[PDB]
């Protein structure tokens, strides 16, 4: 729902070190999708402490007591000698494409707000197919399909 | 669905913007008198729909149209004078 | 220009021609059908007219129909010309008048 | 000439592009001479009228042909200045409005005559004097301004003249400028003039078009704005019957 | 209802048509080899070809 | 994605440089960097050795000479940035090094002399002329030469044009009049012609000696016997006529200059004027028109053959014939280089009359240089036309395509070439003879249509500026790898071969070979051919050569496609199109709007604000990005770096990305997936339907910059401040502004909200008393001081990313007088599609967004895919933009086939080589169908079946070949996502390239109640709080009279606009809750009769029985 | 006569002339009450009217009354009417609506 | 009544001079420190009208029921502010007054 960079100041920043820029960041981080176990949890907040010349990847991510990073690998950031990253990253739970010039989430000084995607489900298509049963050759074969990211079953969904 | 009745309006008078002018000078005196001077008033009165429901149409042009097609009202070309016909309108609670 | 009153009270007008002469083989066509209603849909007839057992009144607002049974009435060798009152010949000088101009509003 | 400039040089009525020769009378045709230079000859017993053509001339009549006055000769267009004197005003009306319609009606449109028909009367809007009655004998002149002073020195107080007059072929635009009404004569380019002249004599407007109207923020003369409607009272009911109780007091 | 490209279809035609508008040119541009038609003659009716075909 | 090339046709040479004409003409006008000793004319070198021997007055008698002798061009004092940023020209000093002479002898060799500041280049080809970035756009005019033309006012006659380089000689016309009389014209002034002959020592004989022959022309030039007689007595009686004023012999001073040296007239040196004339008129010349001292009489050149020619051209000699005004071989372009040198020779001409007046003024043997020099004149010349001229654009900055074509704009308009607009026809119809040299799609739609053009790809200009084209030689059969760029006059002499033609290996292989020659299409023997064309791209412009299926768009749809493009704002997720024209590397690299390596090397420090890298040996270089910056069009350009910290560099591959560049491939929108059908109306007339999908994935999203600016002024009452203490004023507002009164970075900034506080003193009258006794009581004491900010204008707004401050004196820094300080404040904002946005394709289909649909509405392929954007198909076939369509059924070979493509102009794709791809397609997205464990749905079928009957499936054939034809042929079977069904009849779909263009609703559309209304005017406009009225036009007013809307009409000219009273009245009426009001007499009447008394003139109102009634009373 | 944001003004330019005027009305009042070469008065009652020359229609005879500062010559009480923005033209013309807005359709 | 026609005529000195009002014989007038005018000038609040809504200059009735107003060394007349458009001036010539336009 919401960011928080170390030494940045606006979405449209460039951090020291880092080959990204805030918005090409932002960008990815959109893509991050968060599990929830505790149905009691509502929303909470990852902490990315990423350091020098590495390859930042999602995965690392601060481990949270009950929460589940499903894509793992997933680019967040390259650094390069020097770059330091300290991040807050806010994740809401909600309905639907609740975008940031809507809602804005004031998490403290220079948080930066961000768009987001809520829907689990990723594409839905169906078949309706001639199935085989004793009875007339004219009855329908209907068979679901559904797409997550691994936080709701297609089941559960 | 346009407008209520509009060809039958068209009918009544010689030209055109005769409508026109009286539809004006009709709700010209609506307007003034809080309503208070309707001729078609029971329940033939034009209503509104809300989050609540049947509130009395506020436009007041909207009145003289519906007022008109009753024939109840009169227009004339030249018959009652203007300078004694301001007075006499204040009879049944005035602006 | 404004339509000021209702008949200008004249009996002038045009004749309407349903036919026509190209003028390089000096030859007779009637004319087009949507050129003859551009010549006599809305018009107040100018004296009565009479053809295919039918009789318009004058003063007749003219139909889109009427300029149908016109034509017809043209090639069925009846009628050549069709009197009607046209702004050309009002007397109103500060405008057209009703019965001239005519319909199209 | 055809198309959009066609348009404008019928309204302005103009001296076109081709002025396409007309008999001034009608007689017999007798051209003569293919080489050197062409001619086409109107003749009858009494006037005999010699026509010198360009030999590009583009004639479409041959030989001992009979003919009517005021009736092309030569092909193309008609000078509607030579038309009218030679014709008529009705006769030129009758041209203009067929052959701006020839334009629209080739490219593609239909709008009514009767449009046309309009503003081709006020093309002929104008009348110049011959022999006055009030004035001198030079004037241009509102066709129905010397209409009270013809059949009306001659209605009631007769005497002096009827005013002759002869028509004239305004160019829309020309008909435009010469125009009652000081007010919007102004608007246009030389405005001094107009507020000079009409000054000096009483001119009054009567602001009888528009545009007048407009130039002072004046309610329209048309519609809701026309003296035939506007005046138009409404009254109730109710409201009737308490003029019949205070109206015999 | 949609526009795919093989919807804006070709007669069978244009071949034949084209075959044949081609040698009755052929035919031309060597019917003015002889002393049968003048340059404006022949290209009257080259255009002329063309415009019909 | 990989590459798959296209088409047969290799090119022999690939694309000039580009920014050639711009960048390659100023540096051989400004011959920086060679030996003082080898400069050699034109450009800066011309100008000055046009001017300088510069005797006195009484040329060498009283002393005084000073003469040219080399210049030295500086050392900017400013940065590239440091001129933009402090508003700067970027210049250099100019000083020339000269020495003065006397008659007894001085060798005084004053070291250098300040000329004046000039202007140049950057690396890209613009220019900076006080901040902002400006571009000098090159022009077209007729050449210098001999002419002739027919009489357009004089029918069956001939005028004759004599033309010299512009700004140096006069414009010289014969033409033989109705009336027997010749007469020559010049300097708007017309004289009989002899009189100019007589002082040629032309007697009446030698007339009819060259000159009777062809007709008794001669009648009007014979029949002056009145001046046939004495030389000298000519020279005054022309004197006399041309200037007059002072008739005395020494005319010889004004005639010198139409005549010999290079002061006016110098039509050529060794150019057209003698070439052109050598070769048009009657062979053999030099230099001037006439040649004056020879030894005291005034020889002729040019003036005779002319009269000649022109009389045997009226009966004439066959092949004697009129010139081609319209000729590429006659019409030439001034370059930059070219322009500026002709205003540096503007500087000196007027530097030289002041020192000519100087050195008669001062003592003979006390002047030096720089004692003489005015360093003012040229200082100013070169100023004013960089500033100011016509032909000195902004720049278009959108993208960096449009950067790179405004370059190469060619102009017909503007100065000296003055071509107004309200002239031409022919002028701008596209001439045989553009082939090549300039694009015939690309112009401008309306008014301009025809006189503002673009350069042709492979097309340049050459040294004396006529447009050249590559043609390939072929020596009888083969097709050599020699080029040769010729000229529009040098090419109607062959038989071209275009480049469609066959080859097998290097050699023709038709017997009819498809050819022009002068210009009209022929089929040709392989042997009659003597060029070939080297590309088809040679043919257009650049804009142009970026449309796939050029081929199959009609040209006129094709020419909106060939612009818009320069109206694609840049996006967040810039993506190459997946068909290209391969053109797209280039155009992203000559640009220079993207980074490049130096020398193979090696990356060391790669991050968002550098790359640096280790080269071979050459040292190291830092090179900084820039990042969001703002355009000239607010554009915001800014660079993305592409490479690893570490990796072997490739000799300059792509170090880093431009604006709307992707992998360096230009990326001027995004690539989608589109159904081609209806809507339910709402892609009716050119509307489009928008999948919110979209949005969600930051798609069509673009970040635009705006910037804002305030001043500080001293004035009789006080100095302006920029404070931070604004009276009347709650913390609230000030909770954002530093100390100083200026934004702090990165705030969200909303309309209204402070952006530079500054404080103004007005003085409006002097606290009255009374109510000082209370404001001192009550305690809140008298200020000095009013509010006067800046504040965000209603609409504007977004997050605050720059401030920039330039106060009086700081240290380059020159701002217009009685102000000190100004401030500049940079908002950003990040924009995503809206309902009113304007999409287009290369094809010229434009349109506006009208519906974002949720994902559950849009039709959906069975896999689960639904559409992006749904186009109307009615929108196709009146327009014949078809290759729009061809390139869909790729874009769905590509979006399975899952690849990229490359089909040039003239010679991409066929049909067969896209349906092969397709089948080849089609295996696999049914070969997942299938693999996945499914196939023909019932749905389907219900179509096929119906699909067969339509006609475009085969009877016989079962449902999966079936599915399979259907699909090939660029269809398919769609399902309603709003009812599970299908749309009967398939559907073609597939991936398409689509733009998001410059004009958003964002910028358009305002509402206004009340406002404020001008002090001036008296109607509304300023906006201090709120925007400002429409406007009610004379049209509009037409209109209302032509319905029957009397107050509707009268309501907005009175209480709408300046009506004071009323406006008035209105406002208070409706916040009472009355019926508004009744505008009983109308201001503008009153304001009527006022202005006409205050002339005089009575004036007066009478009502209907006729008294004077009275319109005032107040 | 009002001002812009600041100190400086935006005058009204026919208060310029209608000053011009009374000063040259009254230096030749003053001039001829007491004292009356009629040398002088050949350039103060003929520079009189050139005042009221201006103040009627300045841009006449072939140099027009300059405001002290730039060669732009001033906008006159007939330049109140004649042509774009004068008060004849104007209505025909212009007015920016006050209950008004525009937007993409 | 209403209006029905303008109507242009010539304006005797006696028509101007009835119009008059005032009398402007005191010339320049563009005060810039204070937003207020000076003496009897084109700008005068005595001869033309009250310069903010009613006024004076030192203070007086800015009311409604009493009628005829001046004041006790500058009196401005207190109706409306409009008039300020509308209230004419008018100077005495030396002698002579060619106007243009009918003189050219
Ligand atoms: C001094 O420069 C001016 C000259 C005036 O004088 C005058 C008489 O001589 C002109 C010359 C010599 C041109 O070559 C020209 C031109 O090429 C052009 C337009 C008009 N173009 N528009 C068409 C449609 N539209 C919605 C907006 C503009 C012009 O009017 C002119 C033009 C004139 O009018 N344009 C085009 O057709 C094309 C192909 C592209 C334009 C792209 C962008 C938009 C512009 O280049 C921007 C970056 C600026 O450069 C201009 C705005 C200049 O304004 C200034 C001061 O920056 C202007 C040229
Ligand atoms: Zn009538
Ligand atoms: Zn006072």
């Amino acid at each position: 729902t919401s960011v928080y960079i170390e030494d940045v100041l606006h979405e449209f920043s460039t951090i020291p070190g880092v080959k990204e820029d805030v918005v090409e960041i932002i960008l990815n981080l959109k893509e991050l999708v968060v599990r929830f176990l505790d149905p009691k949890m509502a929303s909470t907040t990852l902490i990315l402490r990423a350091e020098g010349p590495k390859e930042v990847r999602a995965g690392d991510f601060t481990p949270s007591a009950d929460v589940e990073i499903m894509n793992p690998d997933l680019h967040i950031a390259t650094l390069e000698e020097g770059g330091k990253l300290y991040m807050e990253v806010r994740v809401d739970r909600g309905v639907g494409y609740v975008p940031a010039e809507r809602h804005g989430i004031k998490d403290r000084i220079n948080a930066i707000p961000v768009d987001a995607i809520f829907s689990p489900v990723r594409r839905v298509a169906f078949q309706v197919e001639d199935t085989r049963l004793g009875q007339r050759t004219d009855l329908d074969k209907l068979t679901l399909r559904i797409w997550t990211d691994g936080s709701v079953t297609p089941l559960e969904a | 669905m346009a407008e209520p009745g509009i060809d039958k309006l068209f009918g009544m008078v010689d030209s055109k913007y005769r409508l026109t002018v009286v539809v004006a000078k009709r709700a010209q005196q609506l307007l003034r008198h809080r309503f208070k001077n309707t001729v078609l008033e029971p329940e033939e009165r034009p209503k509104m729909r809300t989050l609540e429901g049947l509130y009395d149409d506020p436009n007041a042009v909207t009145w003289a149209m519906k007022e008109l097609l009753t024939g109840r009202l009169f227009f004339g070309e030249n018959l009652v004078p203007e300078d004694r016909l301001q007075k006499e309108m204040e009879r049944l609670y005035p602006t | 220009i404004v339509v000021r009153e209702a008949d200008c009270g004249t009996t002038n007008y045009i004749s309407v021609p349903l036919f026509q002469m190209d003028e390089v083989t000096r030859t007779l066509r009637l004319r087009k059908r949507s050129d003859i209603e551009s010549g006599l849909y809305g018009r107040v007839l100018a004296r009565e007219v009479e053809a295919l057992g039918r009789r318009l009144e004058e003063g007749r607002y003219l139909s889109l129909e009427d300029v149908h049974f016109l034509i017809k009435a043209a090639e069925a060798g009846e009628v050549r010309e069709v009197p009607v009152r046209s702004p050309l010949t009002c007397q109103t000088r500060y405008g057209v008048c009703q019965k001239c101009y005519g319909y199209d509003l | 000439t055809q198309g959009l400039p066609r348009v404008i040089e019928l309204f302005e009525a103009r001296r076109p592009k081709a002025k396409a020769v007309i008999s001034e009378i009608d007689g017999v045709v007798r051209i003569e001479e293919g080489e050197d230079r062409l001619s086409v000859f109107v003749e009858s017993e009494g006037f005999s009228k010699e026509y010198k053509l360009p030999k590009d001339a583009r004639l479409l009549v041959k030989d001992g042909d009979y003919v009517e006055a005021g009736q092309p000769l030569t092909r193309g267009a008609i000078d509607p200045h030579q038309l009218l004197e030679a014709k008529g005003p009705e006769a030129v009306e009758r041209y203009l409005v067929d052959e701006i319609q020839k334009v629209y009606r080739a490219q593609g449109v239909k709008l009514h005559d009767k449009h046309i028909e309009i503003v081709v009367r006020q093309m002929l809007k104008y009348v110049e004097v011959t022999d006055p009655g009030d004035s001198r004998l030079l004037e241009g002149q509102v066709l129905e301004k010397w209409d009270v002073e013809a059949l009306n020195e001659r209605l009631i107080a007769e005497g002096k003249v009827p005013v002759a007059w002869k028509p004239l072929l305004m160019g829309v635009t020309k008909s435009a400028l010469s125009t009652k009404s000081w007010l919007s004569a102004a608007s246009f380019q030389n405005t001094t003039h107009v507020l000079t002249e009409a000054a000096i004599a009483g001119k009054k407007d009567e602001l009888i078009g528009l545009k007048e109207n407009v130039i002072l923020g004046r309610l329209i003369p048309a519609g809701t704005g026309s003296d035939f409607v506007r005046f138009t009272q409404v009254v109730d009911q109710r409201t009737l019957k308490a003029i019949e109780e205070a109206r015999k007091e | 209802i949609t526009i795919g490209i093989d919807d804006a279809v070709i007669p069978e035609e244009k071949q034949r048509y084209l075959e044949e508008a081609d040698r009755k040119l052929r035919q031309i541009e060597q019917a003015y080899e002889m002393g049968f038609l003048t340059d404006r003659e022949r290209y009257d009716q080259v255009i002329q070809l063309w415009t019909e075909t | 994605m990989e590459i798959k090339r296209f088409g047969r046709i290799r090119e022999v040479i690939p694309l000039p440089p580009l920014t050639e004409i711009q960048v390659e003409s100023y540096k051989k006008a400004l011959q920086a960097d060679v030996p003082p000793e080898k400069r050699e004319n034109v450009g800066i070198q011309a100008a000055f050795k046009e001017t300088f021997p510069i005797e006195e007055g009484d040329k060498g008698k009283g002393g005084l000479v000073l003469d040219f002798l080399e210049y030295r061009i500086g050392d900017p004092p400013f940065s590239q940035d440091e001129c933009r940023e402090k508003d700067l020209t970027y210049q250099a000093p100019l000083y020339a090094r000269l020495q003065l002479i006397h008659k007894d002898t001085g060798l005084i060799k004053e070291d250098e002399v300040f000329l004046g500041h000039l202007p140049l280049m950057t690396e890209d080809g613009s220019f900076i002329i006080n901040g902002a970035d400006r571009v000098i756009v090159s022009q077209i005019h007729r050449s210098p030469g001999v002419y002739f033309t027919p009489d357009p006012a004089r029918p069956g006659r001939y005028i004759a044009s004599i033309i010299p380089l512009p700004k140096r000689g006069p414009w010289i016309d014969l033409e033989v009049e109705a009336s027997g009389v010749v007469t020559m014209k010049v300097n708007k002034r017309k004289f009989p012609l002899v009189l100019l002959l007589r002082v040629l020592g032309y007697d009446q004989e030698t007339l009819v000696r060259e000159l009777s022959a062809y007709g008794d022309l001669v009648q009007g030039l014979l029949d002056e016997a009145v001046l046939a007689m004495r030389p000298e007595e000519a020279m005054v009686r022309l004197f006399t006529l041309l200037r007059p004023g002072d008739p005395p012999k020494k005319d010889k001073a004004l005639a010198y200059l139409f005549g010999l040296l290079a002061d006016p007239k110098r039509y050529d040196l060794g150019e057209a004027g003698r070439y052109k004339a050598e070769e048009k008129l009657g062979v053999g010349l030099s230099g001037r028109t006439l040649v004056r001292f020879e030894d005291g009489e005034f020889k002729d050149e040019v003036f005779l053959p002319t009269l000649r020619y022109l009389f045997a051209l009226t009966a004439g000699v066959p092949g004697h014939e009129v010139d081609d005004i319209d000729h590429l071989g006659n019409r030439r372009i001034r370059t930059v280089g070219e322009l500026m040198a002709d205003q540096f020779r503007v500087g000196l001409a007027r530097l030289a009359r002041g020192v000519r007046e100087r050195m008669v003024m001062g003592s003979p043997d006390t002047l030096t240089p720089a004692k003489l020099v005015n360093s003012r004149p040229l200082e100013a010349a070169l100023r004013e036309f960089f500033s100011r001229s016509q032909l000195s654009q902004f720049k278009d900055e959108t993208n960096p395509l449009s950067s790179l074509r405004h370059k190469r704009r060619i102009s017909a308009l503007g100065p000296g070439g003055l071509t107004r607009e309200r002239a031409g026809f022919d002028v701008r119809d596209v001439h045989r003879t553009h082939y090549g040299r300039i694009c015939p799609v690309e112009t401008p739609e309306g008014a301009n249509i025809g006189l503002i053009t673009s350069l042709a790809a492979y097309a340049r200009v050459d040294a004396l500026g006529f447009i050249r084209t590559p043609y390939r030689r072929v020596k009888n059969g083969v097709v050599t790898e020699e080029v040769v760029y010729m000229t529009a006059s040098e090419e109607d002499r062959y038989t071209i071969a275009q480049a469609n033609t066959p080859l097998e290996g290097d050699r023709i292989a038709t017997d009819r070979v498809v050819a022009r020659r002068r210009g009209e299409p022929v089929i040709v023997a392989p042997e009659e051919v003597e060029f070939m064309d080297v590309s088809p791209k040679q043919v257009f412009s650049l804009n142009t050569n970026l449309i796939p299926f050029l081929e199959h768009d009609d040209a006129n749809r094709a020419l909106m496609g060939s612009n818009m493009q320069t109206q694609a704002v840049p996006l967040i997720r810039a993506q190459a199109p997946v068909v290209m024209t391969g053109l797209e590397e280039r155009v992203v690299r000559d640009s220079l709007a993207a980074l490049y390596a130096e020398e193979d090397g090696e990356v060391v420090k790669v991050d968002g604000t550098r790359i640096a890298v280790r080269y071979e040996d050459g040292r190291l270089v830092e090179h900084p990005l820039r990042r969001y910056a703002r355009s000239n069009q607010g554009t915001a350009f800014d660079q993305r770096p592409r490479v690893r910290v570490g990796q072997r560099v490739k000799k300059g591959d792509l170090l880093a990305d431009g604006p709307a560049s992707e992998e360096g491939f230009l990326a001027l929108g995004q690539n989608v997936l589109v159904a081609i059908m209806p809507f339910d109306g709402y892609n009716f007339e050119d509307a489009i339907v928008i999948s919110e999908e979209l949005l969600k994935r930051d798609f069509y999203t673009s970040i635009h910059i705006e910037r804002y600016e305030i001043e500080a002024r001293d004035t009789k009452l006080g100095p302006e401040r920029i404070t931070r203490d604004i009276p009347h004023l709650s913390e609230a507002a000030l909770r954002d502004l530093d100390e100083e009164g200026i934004v702090r970075i990165g705030a969200e900034v909303k309309p209204g909200d402070i952006l530079v506080g500054r404080t103004s003193f007005k003085g409006e009258q002097e606290p009255s008393p009374e109510e000082r006794l209370l404001r001192s009581i009550f305690g809140e004491k008298a200020r000095d001081v009013k509010d006067t900010s800046l504040r965000v204008p209603p609409g504007e707004g977004g997050i605050v990313v720059g401030r920039l401050r330039l106060r009086r004196g700081d240290p380059g820094v020159e701002l217009k007088p009685g102000v000190r300080e100004v401030v500049r404040v940079f908002v950003a904002q990040k924009r995503k599609l809206q309902v009113g946005d304007k999409l287009a394709n290369r094809h010229g289909n434009k349109g506006v967004v009208a519906k974002i649909l949720p994902v559950e509405d849009m039709p959906h392929l069975p896999d689960g895919t639904p559409v992006d954007v749904i186009l109307n198909p009615l929108g196709v076939p009146s327009r014949m933009n078809l290759g729009q369509i061809l390139e869909t059924h790729l874009g769905l070979a590509g979006y399975f086939l899952g690849q990229r493509y490359i089909s040039p102009v003239f010679d991409g794709a066929t049909e067969p080589e896209i349906k092969e791809l397709l089948a080849e397609a089609f295996n696999l997205y049914f070969g997942k169908r299938q693999g996945e464990g499914f196939g023909v749905d019932k749905r389907e079928k219900e179509v096929l079946a119906r699909a067969e009957k339509l006609g475009l499936v085969s009877p016989g054939k079962s449902p999966e070949e079936q599915l399979k034809e259907l699909f090939d042929l660029g269809k398919v079977v769609l399902y309603d996502g709003r009812t599970g069904e299908p749309f009967e009849g398939p559907i073609v779909v597939g991936q398409m390239f689509i733009m998001k263009l410059y004009h958003m609703v964002e910028d358009k559309m305002h509402a206004r109640s009340t406002g404020p209304y001008s002090l001036i005017t008296q109607q509304p406009l300023g906006g201090k709080a709120q925007f400002g009225g429409q406007r009610f036009g004379e049209m509009e007013v037409w209109a209302l009279e032509a319905y029957g809307a009397a107050h509707t009409l009268q309501e907005m000219l009175t209480i709408k606009s300046d009506d004071i009273e009323g406006r008035n009245a209105a406002y208070q009426a409706i916040i009472k809750g009355e019926d508004v009001p009744e505008p009983s007499v109308p201001e503008s009447f009153r304001v009527l009769v006022k202005e006409l008394q205050a002339l005089a003139l009575d004036v007066q109102t009478l009502d209907e029985k006729d008294n004077p009634v009275d319109i005032f009373e107040g | 006569m009002v001002q812009v944001d600041g100190g400086r003004f935006a005058t009204s330019d026919l208060n310029d002339l209608y000053r011009r005027l009374i000063n040259r009305n009254n230096r030749l009042k003053k001039l001829l009450a007491q004292g009356a070469p009629e040398i002088i008065i050949r350039n103060e009652k003929r520079m009189l009217q050139e005042a009221v020359d201006a103040v009627i229609d300045n841009g006449r005879r072939g140099s027009p009354v300059t405001n002290p500062g730039s060669e732009r010559p001033l906008r006159s009480l007939t330049d109140i009417l004649s042509g774009k923005q004068g008060r004849f033209r104007q209505n025909l013309l212009g007015k920016r609506v006050d209950y008004s807005g525009r937007s993409v359709i | 009544k209403e209006v029905r026609k303008v109507r242009i005529a010539l304006a005797s000195p006696e028509k101007i001079r009835s119009w008059s009002y005032g009398e402007v014989e005191k010339p320049e007038t563009i005060n810039y420190r204070t937003l207020k005018p000076e003496r009897d000038g084109l700008f005068d609040e005595r001869i033309f009208g009250p310069i903010k809504d009613y006024e004076c200059a030192c203070g007086k009735y800015k009311r409604q029921r009493f009628e005829g107003k001046v004041c006790e060394r500058c009196g401005v007349e207190v109706t409306r502010s409009i008039v300020r458009r509308y209230r004419m001036g008018h100077i005495e010539l030396a002698t002579p007054a060619a106007h243009i336009w009918f003189v050219k």
